[PDB]
């Protein structure tokens, strides 16, 4: 739950910069 | 359980418009910033993230920024509502809240952006 959501948003934000 | 629900999951606004989008969630007497994690994305790109009464602007999708925000005092009341402002045809979509307040639970909303009638009728004088 907030931790994989955390996990993916800090992934996505790592990929479009 | 703790549970997360929307009022309405199927918005249609009009482009160049400000839209609100919500979602309720169990809150009571007075808000507790140390427990509050609010999620916003939409399709494959980051909206909101709002960890412990502090909105990390950096993990924003570049599209929404500035130009997307969540609104604070309503969510004392349990209302976790994001604000879009002028919206764009790339803001149509299967948007999506995730809130943690001791427990967690999501749901997701469908907003479309159509063109004003001004638009279909300068095409249908091509009619
Ligand atoms: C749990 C978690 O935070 N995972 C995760 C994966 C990748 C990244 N960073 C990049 O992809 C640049 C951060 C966190």
């Amino acid at each position: 739950d907030p931790a994989l959501w955390m996990c993916v948003f800090a992934a996505r934000q790592c990929y479009e910069s | 359980a703790f549970t997360v629900t929307v009022p309405k999951d199927l918005y249609v606004v009009e482009y160049g418009s400000n839209m609100t989008i919500e979602c309720k969630f169990p809150v009571e007497k007075q808000l507790d910033l140390a427990a509050l994690i609010v999620y916003w994305e939409m399709e494959d790109k980051n909206i909101i993230q709002f960890v412990h009464g502090e909105e990390d602007l950096k993990v924003q999708h570049s599209s929404y920024r500035q130009r997307a925000r969540l609104l604070k005092d309503q969510l004392s009341l349990g209302n976790a509502a994001l604000q879009i402002t002028d919206v764009k045809l790339q803001d149509a979509g299967v948007y999506r809240c995730m809130i943690s307040y001791g427990g967690a639970d999501y749901k997701r909303i469908t907003v479309k952006v159509n063109a004003p009638y001004a638009a279909a009728l300068e095409h249908h004088h091509h009619h």
